[PDB]
RNA sequence: UUGCCUUUUACCAGAACCAUCCGGGUGUUGUCUCCAUAGAAACAGGUAAAGCUGUAUUUUUU
RNA sequence: UAAGUGAUCUAGAAAG
């Protein structure tokens, strides 16, 4: 973007660059221009060439030998006409195609759809172009393949690896897999709402996600999940009743609405115990350096906290965490106990953790359990 | 200089003149050939608030502006080695001395005196004078014999028009001595038909003195003031080295406060929104002044009269190229040159001695 | 906008409209400084390279003469020679003084 | 003004819509390269063509000397120059300045606010402690979202200034004054909290009560103002509970109201700390976009919205020179100013909408 | 605002994206001069690669890469280099790319004029007149293989 | 008049017109409140305190 | 007599 009261008189030298398409966070897109062989080029390279294979064919003559493609490799993508004209599967036939770009011309005038590519074909001229160098290029420019899907529900998914992914209803899974971008925690003025009977905040309404995401969570499925994970929990504790010295594993029976309801919770399992416990001080699963204070309970809680997060609030450790001391230590929905454990699994990316007091020699157990419930739940 | 941006309001606009004219004494408001009107402004904003009077008050109208121009002013280094005459009078100049211009711009036998006393200067060129605006000296040999050389009345009005109108852009002459050496006044003629010829063959003849002299092209020059806080001195420097021709020639401190009210020189050219850049540039802290009073005129640095010159069309021209940019620039302005590329030089016969032989 | 160079507004554009000023601008604003051998060479190339000196010759000749009879004007008009015979005598002393070694720079 | 006049944006500074929509290169001399900066300065002599131009200032050089700290009249920044029983006027008052002329003078040379020592009082609203930030310029290479903001905060200051809207005079009977001429109005002292719980309930009740009017008991409205259906809809049901802009504005006003007098009783109910309700206050003054969809209804509170934003990013960066990143800042006075302003645009504006929602609901429409 | 330290990298990575493409670019080209024109440093930059290129990376290089390289030199060479050309012995590819580069001069800017330019240079390596027995020969039957003059002028003060 | 768009609300941001609204100023009346609550003092002076003037030898008066 | 200061639009709801 030149001085544009001068430009208008003279050309100016290039001076002033203003910023085309934009973006926050400019990862730097390359364009199609630089993929495309310049006509200048081509057409100096086309005479370099074409005069190359006009030697070779005299070669040929004087040699009395057919000039195959193995001579001519290299060069094979080059030139107008392409080189690969000479030796397609049928020059023979189009040899008697004469006014041929003529008649491209006018299927302008007679035809609705009206070819982009007029200009040129293919069977005369070969491939004037080719962008899998741009695709390629893209790709590698968007942080590679790897990164893309820290952007999308890949993670969701949990496939081995991604290489292993190869072998308005189409563009509502284009919607689903961009999911947790376009759902975004960071956003501008976005009002927060929730899908019903999840904890699925949409910053701000878009239909098509809603109706995948409801689609996906169809048959009450989030509740049911969450009543699951309880259930296998409960199981569990019943398994190792008497390893950790527990004198009952009850269900405290909620609503319905606590396996999606935010604002508050009521603990999902209470564990009555036989002697008092010592648990040591609130912490996540993978600290390991877990600090027994003085502090006892007759009586620990189990809360799970689903939740489905976005390309913003992509940790749960910390949310656990902070899921655990909010309703601990708020006035609506009291645990029995004050001391507790609380599990979250991020339905998004497969990400459980867990935060709260920790009985001793139980964490491994909790660890495993976790370890296993991901690997199949059903 | 000003256009009305439709022809249609061109009466109006000439009224309004008038009128900022009888308003604004400190305004040479020349009508150039074209129609494109000639406002000089005193300065900057004085031509501003002018502008803003005729464009509100008086015309009321849209006008084209150009981009403040410079008065230049043609002149000479040297004496002039050709004394070439003109026909269907041949003129040498020579540079006024430097206190006799100071002297020029604020009874034969007396004036004779003071030239001997400003320059020491010979008394024939002393009694054969009749200058204005430079200097027309009457000093060829014939002339005491001769009353051909008499009603020089004429011939001073000619040499007038040559002050007024320079060879290089109609720009005025300035700071330059005129050495009369013959006339072409054959016996019979009518003083209508033969004054008549010498008033633009007199002009002529100055014309080919200045080319011969070595012209040179003046650009006048502003005395600056500029009173600024001490910590702020070397960021002026750096301005007026961002400018050209720029000069500072005493940082005066003022007593009992930060300011340092320094004069300098900005050439007329260079300064446009000097006062500006320089607020800006000192966050408000210098308030600075340029004025025009001493009629301190300066060579423009390179030589008038090249083929090749200068590089840019859109940058600022070099140093060396600058005079002659300057000239065949203003010469397209005054609408003298012929379309883009065009030359400023003599004309006169023998192919000018083959290019100086 | 800004100097003659911003877009005319960011609305339309369909983009931010922040206006960088390039750095080629450098080479732009000092390429004859540069490129300065280019023109250099070139003028290296070609950097090797009378009626109106007489006509000149004749006026210091003459103009001599001249400030002769006004150095004799000065002289009368000065001290001692109110009279016009004088001045015309002194004159006339001039021109025959004058234009005899006139004359004999001629013969040489 | 004549920068939007001219486009010439002075880059510090905004930049506008364009108010619209010979000179040869051959012909002129381009040595001083013409900055936009001069095109305002001069702006008939520099820009030519010139439309809707003001006379800018132009001015003398300021050399008002502060003082440090522990002393008085003193050359400390400048240098100094080259070379019948009677005593003289207000004689015995040996101390020639007293403890407080130091200071005075400092006073004296203030602006505007401090300049003088008597007033009148002004609205909290009223007063603009974040003007003169944005006005004055930026201080030192902030993010480029900031300068952004600054440049977003002076336009919106200048479209102020620009197009003058002045008062009518002949409407001095006020809303209030009105209402207290009936009898149907009684005065209290109430508490703060009071009023804004008192009318937290007193707006969920008009809302409810307007909405069961209206038939639809199956949109149930929560105490939060967030309103919801309770049963899936049928169609016609549907069609007839898509309220309109005033109620859903209404509600979100409400919504905005219902947040902030919460954070209060929960300062009060012993919960919070002073320090984490400021934070809380300025928090949901900046966040009014993310915690209740105003500008669904009403698009143009992005503008409110976009100035709160500029506000955080102004504030926080001089809120945050030394002290480094987190969320613990209060300072709610300039959004809240914004807020209220809003306020004052719509009043007018819902009680036209709710005027004639309201009287659909009793009379029919026309 | 890339340091001192890594300009060099910068232009040999430039250079190697330019031999990645199918055909030499103007647009490399104009990068290069840009660059050159900008700051001291990376001209030396662009030289020292240069040296590089003729130095050991040039006889990797395939035909077609080869020759984008030698345009590529050719276009800085005809305006923002001298032409210093440390340049019998070495004829593997780096003789073919200094066929494509001279090509590319004479293409530019023309073939007395090249002559005049590079008569106004050194020139120790391309045009030898010391004639160190019969090894003028070398380069003057390479300068035979494209159009060029005064090779046999040459020859003949040799005798 | 532009922009997003394309169907309208809702909007983008400029213009010209206009209105609404949040407030403001005074001035006059009246009310409400809290404090109040005297129908006569000078002159002759004195006492004490407040406002101006005062402390001949050529044109004012020695 | 030989570099790099700076200009950074949007932004979501209804009904179709
Ligand atoms: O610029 P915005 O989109 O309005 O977002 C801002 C911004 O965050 P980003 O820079 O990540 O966008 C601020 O971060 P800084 O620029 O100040 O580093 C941050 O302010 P704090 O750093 O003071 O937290 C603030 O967060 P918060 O609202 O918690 O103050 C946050 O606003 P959002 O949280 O609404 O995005
Ligand atoms: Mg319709």
């Amino acid at each position: 973007a030149s001085d544009l009261s001068w430009s208008k008189q003279t050309d100016t030298g290039i001076t002033h660059f203003r910023a085309g398409m934009t973006h926050e966070d400019e990862k730097l897109i390359p364009t199609i221009f630089r993929y495309i062989t310049t006509w200048e080029n081509e057409f100096l390279d086309s005479q370099r060439v074409w005069a190359e294979y006009a030697t070779k064919r005299q070669e040929a003559i004087q040699q009395n030998r057919r000039l195959a493609f193995e001579e001519l490799e290299g060069s094979w993508d080059r030139g107008i006409p392409r080189i690969s004209t000479l030796f397609q599967r049928d020059r023979h036939t189009l040899a008697y195609d004469r006014g041929h770009r003529i008649r491209r011309e006018f299927k302008q005038y007679s035809l609705e759809r009206n070819s982009p590519f007029w200009w040129t074909n293919s069977h005369h001229d070969g491939k004037l172009w080719n962008l899998n160098a741009y695709r390629t290029d893209v790709i590698q420019a968007l942080g590679g393949i790897e990164t893309i899907l820290e952007h999308t529900l890949f993670k969701g998914t949990g496939f081995n690896s991604w290489e292993g992914l190869f072998w308005q209803i189409p563009n509502r899974r284009f919607t689903l897999w961009w999911s947790p971008t376009i759902n975004r925690a960071n956003v501008y003025v976005g009002f927060l709402v929730q899908l019903d009977l999840t904890g699925i905040f949409l910053h701000g309404k878009i239909p098509t996600l809603k109706i995948s995401l409801i689609q996906i969570f169809r048959a009450h499925l989030w509740q049911k999940i969450h009543e699951s994970i309880v259930f296998d929990i409960c199981q569990i504790l019943d398994g190792e009743l008497d390893v950790l010295q527990i004198e009952s594993v009850t269900k405290e029976t909620v609503h319905p609405r606590k396996s999606y309801k935010m604002n508050s919770s009521a603990a999902d399992i209470t564990m009555e115990s036989v002697h008092e416990w010592e648990v040591s001080k609130p912490s996540l699963l993978h600290e390991t350096n877990d600090s027994f204070k003085g502090l006892i309970t007759n009586k620990m809680w189990f809360d799970v906290q689903l939740r489905y997060g976005d390309y913003d609030s992509h940790d749960i450790s910390r949310y656990v965490r902070a899921k655990f001391l909010d309703y601990t230590t708020d006035n609506v929905s009291m645990y029995p106990s004050p001391t507790g454990v609380m599990i979250g699994i991020d339905l998004a990316y497969n990400m459980y953790d867990a935060y709260g007091n920790w009985f001793n020699g139980l964490k491994p157990l909790i660890q495993n359990s976790m370890r296993t419930i991901m690997k199949a739940n059903p | 200089v000003l256009q009305p941006l439709l022809p249609r309001e061109l009466p109006k606009l000439l009224d309004a003149l008038n009128k900022i004219s009888k308003y604004y004494p400190g305004v040479i408001i020349k009508v150039e050939e074209s129609g494109e009107h000639v406002i000089l402004g005193n300065g900057e904003l004085y031509m501003d608030c002018l502008l803003y009077d005729l464009r509100a008050s008086y015309a009321k109208i849209e006008i084209k502006i150009s981009d403040p121009l410079t008065v230049f002013s043609e002149s000479c280094s040297n004496e002039s080695f050709a004394s070439i005459p003109v026909s269907n009078i041949s003129v040498a100049a020579e540079p006024m001395d430097s206190k006799m211009i100071q002297d020029l711009s604020r009874p034969r036998k007396l004036s004779k005196i003071l030239r001997t006393e400003y320059g020491w200067d010979s008394l024939a060129s002393r009694n054969v004078w009749s200058f204005y605006n430079l200097i027309n000296d009457t000093l060829p040999d014939e002339i005491s014999p001769e009353l051909l050389s008499k009603y020089k009345e004429q011939i001073i009005q000619g040499f007038y028009w040559a002050v007024k109108e320079g060879p290089l852009a109609e720009e005025p002459i300035y700071g330059v001595q005129y050495k009369l050496l013959s006339i072409s006044v054959p016996s019979d003629v009518n003083i209508d038909v033969m004054k008549s010829q010498i008033i633009p063959l007199m002009k002529k003849a100055c014309y080919v003195g200045l080319l011969t002299a070595i012209p040179i092209l003046l650009e006048p020059i502003y005395e600056v003031d500029i009173t600024v806080h001490a910590p702020l001195l070397p960021i002026v420097e750096e301005l007026m080295k961002k400018r050209r021709g720029s000069r500072i020639y005493k940082t005066i401190k003022v007593a009992g406060t930060p300011l340092l009210e320094v004069r300098g020189q900005v050439p007329v050219i260079e300064s446009a929104g000097f006062e500006t850049d320089l607020r800006l540039s000192t966050n408000g802290l210098g308030m600075c002044q340029l004025y025009f009073w001493h009629k301190i005129w300066r060579k423009v640095p390179g030589d008038v009269l090249d083929k090749d010159a200068f590089i840019p069309k859109l940058k600022p021209a070099p140093i060396n190229s600058l005079s002659r940019d300057f000239v065949m620039k203003t010469r397209r302005r005054k609408g003298i040159s012929t379309g883009g590329f065009m030359s400023n030089d003599g004309p006169t016969l023998e192919k000018y001695i083959s290019a100086e032989l | 906008s800004y100097n003659g160079i911003g877009l005319k507004s960011a609305k339309g554009s369909s983009t931010s409209g922040h206006v960088q000023r390039s750095l080629a601008s450098n080479n732009r604003r000092r390429p004859q400084g540069s490129q300065q051998q280019r023109q250099q060479r070139q003028n290296a190339i070609k950097k090797a390279s009378l009626a109106v000196q007489k006509q000149i010759e004749t006026h210091m000749e003459k103009r001599e003469i001249e400030v002769q009879v006004s150095e004799l004007r000065d002289r009368l008009e000065e001290e001692e020679t109110l009279s016009e015979e004088q001045i015309d005598k002194k004159c006339e002393a001039l021109r025959a003084k004058l234009t005899n070694e006139w004359q004999e720079q001629q013969r040489m | 003004f004549n920068g939007k006049a001219l486009n010439n944006a002075i880059p510090g500074g905004p930049k506008f819509e364009p108010l619209y929509p010979f000179n040869s290169i051959d012909r002129v001399i381009f040595r001083v390269p013409i900055r936009s900066e001069y095109k305002v300065a001069f702006p008939h002599l520099y820009n030519s063509r010139p439309r809707s131009v003001r006379i800018p200032w132009y001015n003398n050089p300021v050399s008002c000397i502060i003082q440090n700290d522990e002393e008085y009249d003193t050359p400390a920044l400048f240098f100094d120059p080259s070379l019948e029983d009677f005593a003289p006027l207000l004689a015995e008052e040996e101390e020639l300045i007293l403890p407080n002329t130091k200071d005075a003078m400092s006073l004296y040379h203030s602006p505007f606010p401090f300049n003088r020592t008597k007033g009148k009082m002004v609205r909290a609203q009223d007063v603009a402690l974040a003007k003169k930030w944005f006005l004055q310029h930026p201080d030192e290479e902030y993010p480029v979202k900031v300068k952004v903001s600054y440049q977003k905060l002076l336009k919106n200051y200048v479209l102020n200034e620009l197009h003058p809207t002045l008062p009518t005079n002949h409407n001095k009977t006020k809303l209030l004054k009105s209402l207290k001429n009936t009898k149907y109005f009684q005065q209290t002292t109430i508490d703060w909290v009071e009023a804004g719980l008192q009318l937290c309930r007193q707006g969920h009740n008009m809302l409810n009560l307007l909405i069961h009017r209206k038939g639809l008991t199956y949109l149930h409205l929560d105490y939060n103002f967030n309103l919801k259906p309770t049963k899936t809809l049928t169609t016609k049901e549907r069609k007839k509970s898509r309220l309109g802009n005033s109620f859903h504005l209404m509600r979100e006003l409400l919504k905005m109201m219902k947040l902030i007098v919460d954070t209060h009783v929960q300062f009060r109910l012993g919960n919070v700390d002073a320090f984490q309700l400021a934070d809380g206050i300025h928090y949901i003054l900046n966040h009014i976009g993310q915690l209740t969809g105003i500008y669904r209804y009403k698009y143009k509170v992005m503008h409110q919205i976009r100035a709160c934003k500029d506000l955080k990013h102004i504030i926080y960066y001089k809120f945050n020179k030394n002290l480094g990143k987190g969320p613990g800042c209060g300072f709610w006075q300039p959004a809240w100013r914004v807020w209220l302003n809003f306020l004052r645009g719509t009043i007018p504006l819902l009680e036209r909408y709710i005027g004639n929602l309201i009287t659909r609901q009793f009379e029919g429409r026309s | 605002k890339i340091a001192n330290n890594l300009k060099k990298s910068v232009v040999d990575i430039i250079i190697k994206s330019s031999l990645q493409e199918s055909t030499f670019s103007k647009f490399y080209s104009i990068l290069s001069e840009r660059m050159i024109t900008f700051h001291r440093s990376w001209q030396t930059a662009y030289n020292e690669t240069f040296e590089q290129n003729y130095t050991q990376d040039i006889e990797d290089y395939e035909t077609d890469q080869l020759r984008i390289l030698g345009k590529f030199w050719g276009h800085l060479i005809s305006y923002e280099f001298l032409p210093m050309d440390c340049l019998e012995e070495s004829c593997p590819q780096g003789r073919i790319f200094i066929k494509f580069l001279f090509q590319e001069l004479v293409n530019e800017l023309g073939l007395d004029e090249l002559q005049l330019r590079l008569n106004s240079s050194k020139l120790d390596g391309m045009f030898p007149l010391e004639g160190d027995a019969e090894h003028i020969r070398y380069s003057i039957n390479f300068f035979t293989a494209i159009g060029l003059g005064l090779l046999t002028e040459d020859m003949r003060s040799r005798l």
